[PDB]
């Protein structure tokens, strides 16, 4: 590799096989995810559409210009979950 | 950190093999037990 | 004929045997790793 | 029940650095990235409410919302663990 | 076959793999060796 | 406008029409920073 003759060994078969001992090279890793929930864009310009008549509703009032109260994202398995506001009840309604 | 005035570039020696902050075999995310030797990697809490 | 008939009903599917052999280290998994393995199996039954 | 032991010792023989690791591949994710909201009432906080009958209302309502909530009769060894479910499906739950 | 159900069931349960009972059941979710499969099937105090 | 309705607001008055006051561009790390008119105050509001 490059310009150095090196070894290339996998020690999962000769050693570590058939014993109650995990392989030390399959490590963990932690990543932190954040998502703003319920934010309302404080402006008049920024609350716009791409074209005129996108996702239009047959109803009279467009239900999209209401302040959003949830957030949608993708699970591990790739299924659409949802995170509403009443999930913050256990954190904002505490006596503290 | 103890060396908050001694070491200049501890970025390496602080972000190699940090020990776990939680458990990994509980049906929820619990605080770490006293006797877990698990060892992980954290790129997130390194730059905050 | 009978030899093939015995070998047939004795062979588990490949789609389930191949991945389970990727968790062999300490093949006494906790109640957690088993679940992620099961989801991997659910994925790798359909797509292949 | 015999036991064998043996002491050892090591030291980093290098002036600069000598070894280096890196994350290379991705096996299965371990914790489903779902929506499991927390609960503060697990904590024996400080300044409590004034009427014990509104604290119970708060706790009852917020325990009507999620599945992570303490058991009612406070056990004596350990502290206020959550209800042990019957089956676990996608992996350890992450605490949003 | 047809199975009665409300007209309020959201379709995000049908766009992927699913289960006609509406409640995911089965031995593979035993969690431990002692919990009840009859709990995972019919008990309606615990979350699916 | 190149087409009919590009960035159509729902309000009564298209806020695109008023004369701009600020200006937007990208930082060294491609982060959208904003420079507005009320920052030349150091220059235009001086005795000179």
């Amino acid at each position: 590799v490059g310009d150095k003759l090196v070894f290339l060994e996998a020690l999962e078969r000769r050693v570590y096989q058939a014993t109650r001992v995990a392989y030390p090279l399959i490590g963990n890793i932690d990543i932190t995810f954040i998502m703003p929930m319920g934010v309302f864009q404080a402006n008049s310009m920024d609350r716009y559409t791409r074209h005129a008549g996108d996702f239009s509703t047959v109803s009279e009032q467009d239900p999209r210009q209401f302040p959003p109260q949830g957030i949608f994202f993708y699970n591990k398995d790739g299924i659409l979950t949802q995170l509403t506001l009443r999930d913050a009840m256990g954190t904002i309604c505490h006596s503290s | 950190v103890n060396t908050n005035c001694n070491t200049l570039d501890r970025l390496l020696m602080e972000a190699k093999a940090v020990a776990s902050q939680s458990s990994t075999d509980t049906e929820y995310q619990f605080k770490r037990p006293p006797g877990s030797t698990e060892m992980t990697q954290d790129p997130c809490g390194l730059f905050q | 004929d009978q030899l093939l008939g015995v070998l047939l009903e004795k062979a588990p599917p490949l789609s389930l045997l191949s991945p389970i052999n990727k968790f062999q280290p300490e093949g006494h998994l906790n109640r957690v790793a088993r679940a992620a393995l099961l989801s991997d199996l659910k994925r790798r039954v359909c797509a292949d | 029940n015999f036991t064998l032991t043996q002491p050892r010792a090591h030291v980093d023989l290098g002036v600069g650095y000598t070894a280096v690791c890196a994350t290379a591949a991705l096996r299965c994710p371990l914790t489903d990235m779902g929506n499991t909201a927390q609960n503060l009432f697990f904590s024996r906080g400080g300044v409590p409410m004034l009427h014990d009958n509104v604290t119970e209302s708060l706790r009852r309502i917020t325990a009507s919302g999620g599945r992570l909530n303490p058991t009612e009769p406070l056990p004596i060894f350990g502290g206020l663990r959550p209800a042990t479910s019957a089956g676990i499906a996608r992996g350890q739950a992450s605490v949003c | 076959e047809f199975v009665a159900m409300p007209v309020s069931t959201d379709l995000q349960y049908f766009r992927t793999a699913c289960n006609p009972r509406g409640r995911a059941s089965g031995m593979l979710y035993m969690g431990d060796r002692d919990a009840d499969i009859e709990a995972i099937m019919f008990d309606h105090t615990q979350s699916d």
